[PDB]
């Protein structure tokens, strides 16, 4: 699931994977 | 925070008889109340959990509830093993807090405690030190007042206690008590008398010895 | 108003909700007599099993202590369902209007 | 039955960190949380400190900056590293980890600097009481040593039944104890009345027969 | 096991029903307080009911229903709300979505079929467990896919368990219409992944924002549907306080039961959210959440779809509300 | 209650060619029960007919 590294520390430590 | 204070302590009460070990939260923590089968130096039982359900392994003679604010371990059927400490405890909320602890006593009736006051030893008196002593065996309850008297004097400062408490069964109630003394505090005092008042007489009960006297 | 529960084909009161039957029980085993009768209502189908413990006047209860207790069976059985038909239309189409609250 | 346990009584030497433990068992606490608790004797187990299934410590103020927690969720351990009333037994229970119920023994910690005090055992007779009695009470009181306890026995014992061995209470923090014994008058002083004592860590025994008057 | 499940299964066939319109499900933050398992299943079968679908694909009837309690059942038991409960939310603002949003008078009811089965699709047999778990927890279901493995798991078990027994709702529909249907559920189910969603959303909103979107350029109108399956796949939140504290603190303790796997299992050091820690400050990590998919999505979900405003006003809702307990 | 929800009015006896004071009292009680019937039975319809076409308007939502 490659994405925005903006979005990625929010997909880190927020509800999706 | 939410303190589990237990106004309960040392009730002394007949086996098989109805009794209840009070706590009171200082806020509110819901159905969320855990009751427990505390004993000094060993290891406390837990009685109930969720206000009303009950330990696993403790007998269901017992009763424990109270909700919110208000709580009562009300104890039915109480043995001579129910005569040990027990405390309230919050799971309800951090910090958890507990009760003071509750060593129920079975109740017997009154009974005078063998006095004696004893003279410190001339041996004793060698040390530079002297504690003049009484022995009070054996009474019910441990509301025991014991009444120095250094030349006729009450003495609350200086005195000091040791004393057995509660037996698992009967509870019987013992108590020596001293009174550490400096070798001019004893000497050059020379009345002492041990008297006793309880309600097992309404009398303290006496024994004495001027210092003359030994 | 602690609810209890037995099903249709357990028990003897649940035989009388797999039958309907009115069943008198002169000697119970202070009960001592149940007058075990359905609750019924339009029709003599189960809605329900009634069950009475502990006669006045006579100690067992009689052929006497059924049918009549039947008859007032109809006007409760009535007042059941036809109450109970009033609340159903309550609160569910009170909960209607209640879902009508965006529009 | 499902238990806790730990350490039985200690005495540390004051300054002395003392390692506490508390060793769940019959339940992995591996989804629980574990509270350690303080009991200061006969009163509420005064919170310590918790730690989660997250494995992270958690401290009380008062623990805090003081007390040193290791604990493991998967070994069901957690140690407490760490006054008078610190001088204590040390209480620690568990919790469903979805929620929001078994005890150790409770490590009964004694902080006290004192080593090798020896016990000053004093004999201890009634000056004869104008009273004029028959059962006559007899009496000793071991004094300032430390630690906790000496032994003693009435003539080795035979006078040991219905013993009256009272604990020893603190003097500067030297323990002292007032042990008693009765006999008749019509047996006395034909019966030989003897505390006799020993003091371990101290590395002091003391025998005394209770001679007549002293 | 399996008799009291069947037992609940004439708890189906001997319960009084109540309607959707008196089940508040049409209003978005509604009550899914008092709903059971078997309710929400109801509502589940409304969810197919009035979507115009049934009709227009010739679903079976009870095949269709245990379709809904079948999908029930499945979920292991374990696991807090991620269970059938989640797919009720899901569907409920799918079937909301697609009815009282009105949107049919535009999209294609074949978009509406599409969206439906993904929306019940979204989370199919879920474990309490997101991708990354079993990215990470090595589960074979892991290894087995890459990206979005669990909703690649979900087209998998929406093209598999549709065409398996018990669950042939499919079998009605025209080849054509099968095709329009798998694939498009494949892609959408593909963004029922909020994941992959943020991958697909940025024409989306670039198509939105300007009011130039047209249903007669088909792709932007299956983007516009992937964009209501993200919608869908956490309505939860839109649901009322008394009822969302359960809810979303079910989403602490769920992603703590999981977070209990992330430090046992997994051992990380714990992030924030997860951290069970942050009891008084996890809410703040859901608006960072919320504000990273729900909002951004519903704001194109207000100026394209209309009705369906509520499905953000019943979010948005829940945020200072949250922020209280966020606020210690 | 004696409170006028209407006015009834029988015409024609049959046994006695007049109304009687008899004639007036059993109307009465028998207007207890109809009485009842018609506040309660109308008392159902009110709320059957109102609180129906509230779902009626709950159509849209």
């Amino acid at each position: 699931e490659a994405f925005n590294h903006l979005e990625l520390h929010e997909l880190a430590q927020y509800g999706i994977i | 925070d939410i303190v589990m204070t237990q106004s309960q302590k040392f009730m002394s009460t007949s086996v098989g008889d109805r009794v209840s070990i009070t706590c009171k939260a200082s806020q509110n923590v819901g159905t969320a109340v855990a009751w427990y089968q505390q004993k000094p130096g060993q290891s406390p039982k837990l009685m109930i959990y969720s206000a009303s359900n009950r330990y696993t392994g403790v007998p269901d003679r017992f009763t424990g509830s109270g909700s919110g604010t208000d709580f009562t371990l009300t104890i039915s059927n109480m043995q001579s093993e129910d005569l040990a400490d027990y405390f309230c405890q919050q799971y309800s909320s951090y910090p958890l807090t507990f009760g003071a602890g509750t060593k129920l006593e079975l109740k017997r009736a009154d009974a005078a405690p063998t006095v004696s006051i004893f003279p410190p030893s001339s041996e004793q008196l060698t040390s530079g030190g002297a504690s003049v002593v009484c022995f009070l065996n054996n009474f019910y309850p441990k509301d025991i007042n014991v009444k120095w008297k250094i030349d006729g004097s009450e003495r609350q400062n200086g005195v000091l206690n040791s004393a057995t408490d509660q037996d698992s069964k009967d509870s019987t109630y013992s108590m020596s008590s001293t009174l550490t003394l400096t070798k001019d505090e004893y000497e050059r005092h020379n009345s002492y008398t041990c008297e006793a008042t309880h309600k097992t007489s309404t009398s303290p009960i006496v024994k004495s010895f001027n210092r003359n006297e030994c | 108003s602690y609810e209890i529960r037995i099903p249709a084909d357990q028990g003897i009161a649940g035989h009388v909700a797999t039958t309907g039957q009115i069943l008198n029980i002169p000697d119970a085993y202070r009960t001592r007599n149940i007058l075990c009768f359905p609750i019924k209502n339009e029709n003599q189908e189960v809605i329900g099993v009634a069950e009475l413990v502990n006669k006045i006047n006579g100690p067992w209860f009689s052929k006497f202590d059924e049918d009549l207790a039947t008859a007032f069976s109809i006007y409760c059985g009535i007042s059941i369902a036809h109450s109970l038909l009033y609340k159903k239309v309550n609160e569910a189409q009170y909960r209607s209007h209640l879902a009508n609250e965006m529009m | 039955e499902v238990q806790l346990q730990q350490s039985g009584a200690e005495v540390v030497r004051s300054g002395a960190s003392v390692k506490l433990s508390c060793t769940a068992s019959g339940f992995n606490i591996k989804d629980y949380y574990i509270h350690w608790v303080k009991q200061r004797p006969e009163k509420g187990l005064e919170w310590i400190g918790w730690i989660d299934e997250i494995g992270d410590t958690e401290y009380v103020p008062k623990f805090q900056g003081k007390a040193t927690m290791t604990a493991d969720t998967s070994s069901n351990t957690a140690y407490l590293q760490l006054t008078s009333e610190d001088t204590a037994v040390y209480y620690c229970n568990a919790g469903h980890d979805y929620d929001r119920p078994y005890w150790g023994q409770g490590t009964l910690v004694t902080v006290s600097a004192a080593k090798t005090t020896p016990p000053s055992v004093y004999p201890l007779a009634p000056g004869s009481a104008a009273q004029t009695n028959s059962m006559v009470t007899l009496g000793c009181l071991v004094k300032g040593y430390f630690p906790e306890p000496v032994t003693v026995t009435w003539n080795s014992g035979s006078l040991s039944s219905g013993v009256h061995t009272f604990p020893a209470v603190l003097q500067s923090d030297l323990y002292t104890l007032s042990s008693s014994v009765t006999v008749p008058s019509s047996t006395w002083p034909s019966e030989t009345v003897t505390c006799n004592v020993a003091h371990p860590a101290s590395s002091t025994k003391v025998d005394k027969k209770i001679v007549p008057r002293d | 096991s399996h008799m009291e499940e069947t037992r609940e299964l004439q708890s189906l066939a001997a319960a009084v029903v109540p309607s959707a319109q008196t089940l508040k499900i049409t209003d978005f933050s509604f009550s899914d307080f008092e709903l059971s398992d078997l309710e929400t299943a109801l509502c589940t079968i409304r969810m197919f009911t009035d979507l115009n679908l049934v009709q227009n694909f010739q679903m079976k009837h009870e095949v269709l229903c245990r379709w809904i309690l079948s999908v029930k059942k499945n979920y292991r038991k374990n696991v807090a709300y991620h269970n059938w409960r989640h797919a009720f939310n899901t569907a409920q603002c799918m079937f909301a979505a697609l009815k009282a949003g009105k949107i049919q008078n535009k999209l294609t009811d074949l978009e509406i079929l599409a969206l439906l089965i993904a929306a019940l699709s979204h989370d199919l047999d879920h474990r309490g467990v997101n991708n990354s778990y079993i990215q990470r927890s090595e589960h074979p279901l892991a290894q087995l896919y890459c990206h979005s493995i669990m909703e690649h798991h979900h087209f998998d078990q929406c093209l598999m368990i549709l065409n398996s027994p018990g669950n042939q709702i499919l079998s009605g529909l025209s080849i054509e219409e099968y095709k329009t249907t798998l694939k498009i559920i494949k892609q959408a189910i593909l963004a029922t992944d909020l994941a992959l969603y943020i991958k697909r959303r940025g024409e989306f909103f670039e198509l939105i924002r300007k009011n130039q979107f047209n249903l007669e350029d088909p792709h932007q109108k299956e983007l516009f549907l992937a964009m209501l399956m993200t919608a869908c796949d956490l309505s939860a939140i839109t649901k009322p306080w008394p009822i969302q504290q359960r809810i979303a603190e079910l989403v602490a303790t769920e992603f703590w039961e999981q977070g209990d796997l992330e430090r046992t299992v997994l051992q990380q050091q714990p992030i924030p959210m997860m951290d069970r820690n942050k009891r008084d400050e996890l809410p703040k990590l859901q608006v960072g959440f919320i504000d990273f998919v729900c909002t951004q999505l519903y704001e194109a979900l207000t100026h394209v779809s209309e009705d369906c405003f509520p499905l953000l006003d019943g979010c948005r809702k829940n945020r200072q509300k949250w922020q209280a307990l966020a606020e210690q």
